[PDB]
RNA sequence: GCUAAACCUAGCCCCAAACCCACUCCACCUUACUACCAGACAACCUUAGCCAAACCAUUUACCCAAAUAAAGUAUAGGCGAUA
RNA sequence: GCUACCUAAGAACAGCUAAAAGAGCACACCCGUCUAUGUAGCAAAAUAGUGGGAAGAUUUAUAGGUAGAGGCGACAAACCUA
RNA sequence: CUCCGCAUAAGCCUGCGUCAGAUUAAAACGAACUGACAAUUAACAGCCCAAUAUCUACAAUCAACCAACAAGUCAUUAUUACCCUCACUGUCAACCCAACACAGGCAUGCUCAUAAGGAAAGGUUAAAAAAAGUAAAAGGAACUCGGCAAAUCUUACCCCG
């Protein structure tokens, strides 16, 4: 006689079931003795909101704007724009070696950084 | 944020920070008489009352004293022409009380 | 089903709502002293209060770490227990009534009453009249009961040009929740106990309502609300329960006022209140033509001390200690 | 099934232990023994059947004081709380064991037999022939496994080549090494077999369920059989 | 011998190791690279894991022998210890002689009717009725409830006599205080760790009870032994301890002298309540511990007969029965069994009342017994009051 | 006496008896899910 | 303040509110990350206001003024996400070479299907994780028959679809007989 | 005169050919679709029977890797049915 | 998830007589002796009255165990989703 | 009239709130049906616990006399580790299991007759037969297989267990 098709939610079942199931909210702490919840400040997402004073970009764009061709950014294009100029300049100077690749911005390992690209350890 | 993985926290680790939040909220007119200082919202299901306090204060600079939330059941009673139940989506309601009179 | 009214409440501006439920007007300051026709050793009293304060904070050695969340129960609660115990002992010569008074520790106080009516909005009982019922379950850290009633602060017909605040929505929005359980009217002891009157109550605010946390939640203006709400609710229940022990109720309103005093503290800041119960006729029927109002007097909370460094109490405030003593020196008027 | 034996405690204690009934079911959940179920709840008091267990740092004969003799729900015989040194333990009480008595747990076998006091534990080699004994073990150090029920007693019959011949309550002889320790006297509750149940309900309190109503025709197994006493059972290896 | 713990309940033994490991020069292909179990690959041998950082909720303590305070000699620690032999065991442990009855000095205090409380009998009866009946909303208050309150109210009743005796204002009743004292008996290291109950603290030490002639007359007394039971039975044999001697308060406490120790036996269940002899034994050891801690503070850690004996009192009750103890510490040279001995005056089994009826006993619509105390004995409170008045009146 | 009311709903029992985890705990139960997956059942289990 | 949840008070009740275009991926690709970070919140506040107005319109049973405004804001915010994601994806490839931010692996499940198992974060190693080890990342032989039956089910569906298209192509030539070329 | 009647598409079947097979973010073996903890359990093992033999008891065809032919032949079998 | 039996940890049993109780009278509660009604019915086993028990081998809520060549059974060839 | 009723648990999942539709409740323009819009806000409840060793003989019943057997729901210490705080979820209804808006099934607390909750008659007529009751001259089991049923409140036996 049970409804098999409807979504299983925390509203259904006995008291123990209803309190164990949630709605997808991420936890921000743990329970201690006596069912006392300890909130961790570091676990609460901190909204990094910028100052918008004197910001000239608005929600919409003017219709009298010239159309341009879509060119998605690629790793090659980023390397050419950011890394290639410095490598070309040091090549002409005559002082270029693989040891100095960190100078040009290569990161041998992601460990030890606050924002690690893989595995990604930061929020959108 | 929603539909994202949260970096796991360990004792002594960095503060968790969100730079571009995808939580969107809508201020709604209360259906019943409410106190003068009370503001009603419909927030995402994954947004906690702690998030809403920091969300309103950080982005809107609204001083919040208290936040209460509840989960409203959306009706699953309606039936389409195929006699298949149509689910009105569930939504979370928040009650925000202003902090300085 | 009745509303659960908590004297110690996290609800914002709860004092205004509690005034409505109890038909209590609040007045700033203490009641007007009566003009009517042994030496107090301030030095001795101050030393006992500093001794108790230093005992819990410093001298008494703790076997176990005292964490911040445990400080209220482990440190503050013994202080108020001992502070009340010693002071009444030293003040027995000045006040004979104290010698025969009953000193309770964390004893329940219950009051149940009906205020107002509502039309049932939904269900098979929709559209029918239902009384709005209320219940206060309070546990004063300490209290003092006496066998003779204290004198009224003002006349029973006392009138003030101050209206009782009204609420334009349901009590549920405070928030306030309903529950059904035993309706208890209890002063702290059963009716057989001779000590059926109330002298002074001492309340300790819980850690959840600590001053430090209210400031962090943008609730600086609720600090005094928390004290006032606890005073109004606690003393209304206590004096109300006392009146009903004497046979009074909504249809047989009190023929004399019932007064009591409360000391509200969080362990450092102390606030002093006096409550006079002038009427129990709070139902819609009995309140239709009721000019009486209940009165509550309250002072702003003041720190008893500034800091405690090692075994030194810095900035001890004698005025706060004197105010505690003045309540403990109150006694019933002796008949001829 | 998910049956887990309650007999999980690993450290000896005199605190009564919560025990779980079986209902005559095995670990599979199927009935293995019929006629078991319900009854009053009981707690298990751990009985030490090795009377000669010296304390951790001690050795040799030691004495214990009887603190209390009391009812045990888990067995027919009464049990006695005894204390010696810094240790307390449950043991089976003898017929005349009472609080305040002192008992002697020795492992010494001497040229002459000791004067056997009821409730004392001695090696079988040290006891006079004909002594009434109880709580007898098959091999030295194994622990008492025989003559443990209320009122039961054995008799030391012979002592030959470092061995002792005992008569079991069933009257079948039992050869053991003379170093096997026994307790002198009869087990407590001599009148256990005289109890009257009185009504069906009392058997239910004891955890016994009624017999099947199925009528079974008796077969050749039934009827009196006069058989010789079985040959002496021997635990000594030659 | 029978071994406790059936094998089916014990941790299952590790499955047999794959035979590829046995073959030398062969590298087993395991599922470790796959990061999950598969039935057709070999079980990897995982190296032991260490978290490498502090997680208080997942802490594991070091092995017991590696603790800094681990000592090879055991210290037998005595509020939850229940002595098998009761007072006799306590008398031996504290090298004290027992005199039956309270000291005449104490009992004379209440023989003067000027020291009696006004309406004493009615006042005490109300205290019993309050604790046993009028206390709560529940019909029948439980012992965990009325036992603490009946003692508090009786102390409050005695504290009403500050009017007659101004010296009663130099004492306070302290809660949650603890004390520790360590001493040696026949080479056995003993420690009492006191906790629970109320410590009545005075600014002035209690007058000595026994003259120097009675103290010297204890040399003849021989401590009774109770072979085969050890004097240390039912004590906590501890191999990780510190030789702490503590009064429970830091130096400078205005009320440093222990006057009375109020010990409660408030457990609702009878098997969880100390027997009368066991409660008296706890009182003796706690009184001795408090006295010894004071002596070690005032007169150093040396072992010597004390020129100024330390007197400490104790009142033990379960809510109805009251025990009274006056303990005098005459010596700290406790290792020997011979010499000056301590003195303890003990008045046992003092019933304040026989029974209390919370409901009327009605047989055939006739109230056989009314509600209230049955068999109230005012003498019991007179001894309670005398102990309180001691050192003030 | 009257029949037809054999169903006495209990979420704990329903989940334990017919739930996803229960089904996967044995090879026969896994095959139940596979048959229902092959038929295209919207509800593979309770 | 709370006024930012509502449109300009002069626009209340207007049948139409004119709006500009949605930001395009190319236009946003010229802006710095800091500018895009600020623009996100500018677009975010506009989105909340438009969502507030949409709900109030339903409450009042009135049409929403200029409903295309909401679509534009969503398109602009979707473009901003894509632009920022592209920059992070390119940087990850250069510094790590990994095509996905989240670790994962191809796995076979208890039902014999090949699945991409996205990894989760844990504090203890996998060999000690009791719940993780209860999961079966392998299929036993009894699954083989079902895999074939499922493969054959797919083959039948695909065969019907292909045959139907051919039938439809012939029906088309019948109606329009000039498509022979 | 009502109720009705009438329709030609949706798609489907059998062959041929060709090996087959996924993917947005997030969730999902615990009570699946549940962010976040100390475990270690692990897969294989003859189908049977209806039925035919007019009962039934030995026995009674089941793709197993080239259409055809050798051939329903050699051979097997309560030398029966049949294989 | 019915039912038979079992396991874990719970709950209920007024009043009167006797005061000892698988004791009596008698509610709640459990059961279903006899009659009538009903018989596609209110019900694929009910209703009304009358009855048996009602501190016990009692009744009962919750979770769990035993599965068909079987289980369970104070044997009625009972009961194991009409 | 009052069988109840109110609340909790379990179950159920928006299932008589507002606006509008003439869709319909075994009748009916009110609506449990349709569409749209609302709503249940934690203090109650659920969701708990660092490690190793060690501790835990003495029921309950007003727990006091007294007597028991079927022998019982409630307990730590030592050392190490530990600064942090109020998140998340349940909260609606005239409701559940019986194909139904079914005279059945359905745990606990309180109320012990109610302050709560309800309506046996669509209108008429007043034949038969049928159902449920009430009263009855004289007689009093003559009825019937049988004192079944009803009324009344009873004596003495027998068989079986
Ligand atoms: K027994
Ligand atoms: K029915
Ligand atoms: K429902
Ligand atoms: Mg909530
Ligand atoms: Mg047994
Ligand atoms: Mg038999
Ligand atoms: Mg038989
Ligand atoms: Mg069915
Ligand atoms: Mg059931
Ligand atoms: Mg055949
Ligand atoms: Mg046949
Ligand atoms: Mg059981
Ligand atoms: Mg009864
Ligand atoms: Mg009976
Ligand atoms: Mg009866
Ligand atoms: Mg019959
Ligand atoms: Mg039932
Ligand atoms: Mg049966
Ligand atoms: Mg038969
Ligand atoms: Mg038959
Ligand atoms: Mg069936
Ligand atoms: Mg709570
Ligand atoms: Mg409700
Ligand atoms: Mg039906
Ligand atoms: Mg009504
Ligand atoms: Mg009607
Ligand atoms: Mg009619
Ligand atoms: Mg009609
Ligand atoms: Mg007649
Ligand atoms: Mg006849
Ligand atoms: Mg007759
Ligand atoms: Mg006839
Ligand atoms: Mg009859
Ligand atoms: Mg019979």
């Amino acid at each position: 006689g049970a409804d098999r098709m409807s979504k299983w939610t925390s509203k259904r079942g006995p008291r123990s079931f209803r309190g164990r199931k949630g709605r997808g909210a991420k936890g921000i702490g743990f329970l201690t003795s006596g069912w006392r919840f300890v909130q961790i400040k570091e676990m609460v997402p901190e909204f990094v909101v910028p100052d918008l004073t004197g910001f000239k970009l608005k929600p919409y764009v003017s219709y009298l704007a010239p159309e341009s061709e879509e060119t998605p950014l690629t790793a090659a294009q980023l390397f050419s724009e950011a890394v290639a100029p410095a490598i070309e300049k040091d090549f002409k100077d005559g002082t270029f070696d693989p040891d100095n690749l960190e100078k040009y911005g290569f990161e041998p390992t992601q460990e030890g950084k606050l924002f690690q690209l893989y595995p990604r350890n930061f929020l959108r | 944020a929603r539909n994202v993985v949260y970096p796991l926290y360990r004792l002594g680790g960095p503060q968790l920070r969100v730079f571009r939040t995808n939580f969107f909220i809508q201020l709604v007119r209360p259906g019943v008489a409410q106190p003068e200082d009370t503001v009603q919202f419909r927030i995402p299901m994954e947004m906690t009352r702690v998030d809403l306090r920091n969300y309103l204060e950080g982005i809107y600079n609204v001083p919040v004293a208290a936040v209460r939330t509840r989960v409203q059941h959306g009706s699953n009673k309606r039936r389409d022409h195929r006699n298949v139940r149509i689910k009105k989506p569930d939504y979370k309601v928040a009650y925000v009380q202003l902090a300085h009179g | 089903m009745k509303y659960m009214v908590y004297p110690q409440t996290f609800a914002l501006n709860a004092d205004r709502w509690y005034q409505y439920f109890t038909k209590t007007v609040f007045l700033s300051g203490l009641p007007p002293p009566p003009a009517e026709p042994p030496a107090l050793d301030l030095a001795a009293l101050r030393a006992v209060a500093c001794d108790c304060l230093l005992q819990e904070h410093f001298y008494l050695r703790r076997r176990r770490r005292v964490h911040r969340y445990e400080e209220s129960e482990v440190i503050s609660l013994p202080f108020l227990d001992q502070l009340v115990s010693t002071l009444v002992g030293l003040l027995s010569p000045h006040n004979p009534a104290l010698a025969a008074a009953a000193l309770d520790y964390r004893c329940p106080v219950h009051f149940y009453w009906v205020r107002g009516e509502e039309i049932i909005p939904r269900g098979h009982r929709r559209g029918r009249i239902d009384d709005l019922r209320y219940q206060i379950d309070d546990k004063p850290n300490n209290q003092i009961r006496i066998s003779k009633q204290l004198a009224e602060f003002v006349p029973l017909d006392y009138s003030v040009p101050i209206e009782i605040p009204t609420i334009k929505c349901k009590p549920d929005k405070l928030p306030l929740f309903k529950r059904q359980y035993e309706n208890h009217i209890f002063v702290g002891s059963k009716t057989a106990d001779p000590c059926c009157y109330g002298h002074t109550q001492f309340h300790l605010l819980p850690d959840k309502l600590r001053r430090e946390r209210l400031l962090r939640q943008n609730c600086a203006d609720q600090i005094e609300v928390v004290f006032r709400a606890n005073a109004i609710a606690s003393l209304f229940a206590w004096t109300g329960a006392q009146a009903m022990y004497q046979g009074f109720w909504s249809e047989a309103d009190v023929t004399r006022p019932f007064v009591s005093q409360a000391v509200i503290t969080d362990g450092k800041y102390f606030s002093f209140f006096c409550y006079q119960l002038n009427t129990l006729a709070l139902t819609t029927q009995a309140d239709q033509n009721n000019p009486r109002k209940n009165i509550c007097w309250g002072t702003q909370s003041k720190p008893l001390y500034e800091t405690i460094e090692d075994n030194d109490v810095k900035g001890f405030n004698d005025d706060v200690l004197l105010q505690i003593v003045h309540f403990l020196l109150n006694r019933p008027k002796e008949e001829k | 099934a998910n049956f887990v034996s309650w007999k999980s405690r690993t450290k000896y204690t005199i605190t009564p232990v919560k025990m779980r009934k079986s209902g005559g079911r095995d670990h599979t959940g199927r009935i293995r023994v019929h006629g078991i179920g319900g009854g009053h709840k009981q707690r298990y008091r751990m009985i030490d059947f090795l009377r000669f267990r010296p304390e951790e740092t001690k050795s040799g004969p030691f004495e214990e004081k009887v603190i209390q003799v009391r009812y045990d729900p888990c067995r027919s015989a009464d049990i006695a709380l005894v204390a010696g040194g810094s240790r307390k333990r449950w043991i089976i009480a003898t017929e005349n064991m009472q609080a305040g008595d002192t008992i002697l747990n020795s492992n010494h076998i001497g040229r002459m037999a000791v004067a056997a006091r009821e409730g004392d534990a001695h090696p079988l080699g040290a006891l006079p022939v004909g002594t009434l004994i109880n709580n007898v073990e098959s091999e030295p150090g194994r622990g008492a496994q025989y003559i443990r029920a209320a009122g039961t007693c054995g008799v030391l019959l012979r002592k030959v080549n470092g061995t002792a011949i005992i008569q079991l309550p069933s009257k079948r002889q039992m050869q053991v090494l003379e170093t096997c320790v026994a307790t002198v006297g009869r087990v407590s509750n001599v009148d256990h077999n005289k109890r009257v149940i009185g009504k069906a309900g009392r058997n239910r309190w004891l955890g016994k369920r009624p017999n099947s109503g199925r009528w079974h025709r008796k077969g050749g197994w039934a009827g009196r059989k006069i058989r010789p006493l079985p040959p002496m059972k021997s635990y000594v290896k030659l | 011998a029978y071994e406790w713990g059936v094998r089916s309940t014990r941790k299952s033994e590790p499955p047999p190791l794959d035979r590829v490991y046995e073959i030398p020069g062969l590298e087993p292909i395991t599922f470790a690279g796959k990061m999950h179990f598969v039935p057709w690959l070999a079980r990897p041998i995982f190296p032991p894991w260490d978290r490498g950082y502090k997680d208080p909720r997942f802490y594991r303590s070091p092995p017991l022998h590696e603790h800094p305070l681990y000592k090879d000699q055991a210290c037998y620690i005595f509020h939850r210890c229940r002595l098998l032999e009761g007072v006799k065991q306590a008398l031996w442990l504290t090298k004290t002689k027992l005199i039956e009855g309270l000291p005449e000095k104490v009992l004379s205090l209440v023989d003067d009717p000027r020291n009696h409380i006004e309406n004493q009998d009615e006042c005490v009866l109300n205290v019993i009725s309050h604790a046993r009946l009028w206390q709560t909303t529940e019909e029948i208050p439980k012992r965990e409830t009325y036992c603490p309150v009946i003692v508090d109210n009786l102390i409050q009743l005695c504290k009403s006599q500050i009017l007659k005796h101004p010296s009663l204002a130099r004492r306070i009743c302290v809660q949650n205080s603890t004390f520790s004292a360590t001493w040696n008996r026949e080479s056995l290291l003993l420690q009492v760790r006191g906790s629970g109950g109320a410590r009545l603290s005075t600014k002035d030490p209690l007058p000595t009870i026994a003259s120097r002639e009675e103290i010297e007359a204890t040399k003849n007394h021989v401590l009774e032994t109770f072979y085969p039971i050890s004097p240390i039975i039912d004590l906590h044999e501890c191999n990780i301890y510190d030789v702490k001697n503590d009064t429970g308060f830091q130096e400078g406490y205005p009320y440093p002298y222990p006057h009375t120790l109020y010990l409660l036996d408030k457990a609702n269940l009878r098997p969880h309540r100390l027997q009368p002899d066991q409660l008296r034994a706890k009182m003796i050891l706690f009184a001795f511990g408090s006295a010894l801690a004071q002596a070690r503070l005032l007169y150093g850690n040396d072992a010597k007969v004390l020129e100024q004996p330390v007197v400490v009192q104790s009142v033990g009750t379960d809510g109805r029965v009251f025990h009274f103890l006056v303990f005098q510490l005459n010596t700290t040279d406790l290792d020997c069994n011979e010499g000056v001995k301590n003195l303890a005056w003990v008045d046992s089994d003092q019933l304040l009342y026989q029974h209390f009826w919370c409901l009327p006993v009605i047989k055939k619509r006739v109230v056989v017994e009314p509600v209230g105390p049955v068999g109230f004995k005012p003498e019991t409170f007179r001894k309670f009051l005398a102990l309180y008045l001691h050192g003030a009146a | 006496k009257a029949r037809g009311n054999e169903y006495q709903p209990s979420n704990i029992k329903r989940k334990n008896k017919h739930g996803w985890v229960r089904r996967l705990s044995t090879p026969a139960g896994v095959q139940v899910i596979l048959r229902r997956m092959l038929k295209g059942r919207k509800s593979l289990s309770h | 303040g709370l006024e930012e949840f509502f449109d300009d008070p002069k626009n209340w009740g207007q049948e139409k509110v004119k709006s500009g275009a949605a930001w395009t991926c190319q236009q946003l690709r010229n802006k710095s990350n800091e500018d895009l970070h600020k623009l996100w919140y500018v677009l975010l506040k506009e989105r909340n206001m438009l969502l507030t107005l949409e709900q109030e319109a339903k409450r009042q049973r009135l049409p929403m003024p200029s409903p295309e405004r909401l679509d534009k804001v969503v398109d602009s915010m979707d473009a901003l996400d894509k632009v920022v994601q592209e920059r992070e994806d390119a940087l990850r490839l250069l510094q790590t070479g990994q095509e996905r931010a989240r670790p994962g692996a191809w796995r076979r499940d208890i039902f014999g299907r090949i699945i991409w198992h996205k990894f989760k974060q844990w504090v203890i190693p996998w060999h000690l994780n009791k719940r993780y080890n209860r999961k079966r990342f392998f299929a036993l032989p009894y699954v083989d028959h079902f895999l074939r039956l499922e493969r054959e089910k797919r083959a039948r569906i695909k065969a019907r679809k292909e045959n139907l298209e051919r039938k439809k192509a012939k029906i088309l030539l019948k109606k329009f007989p000039h498509l022979a070329e």
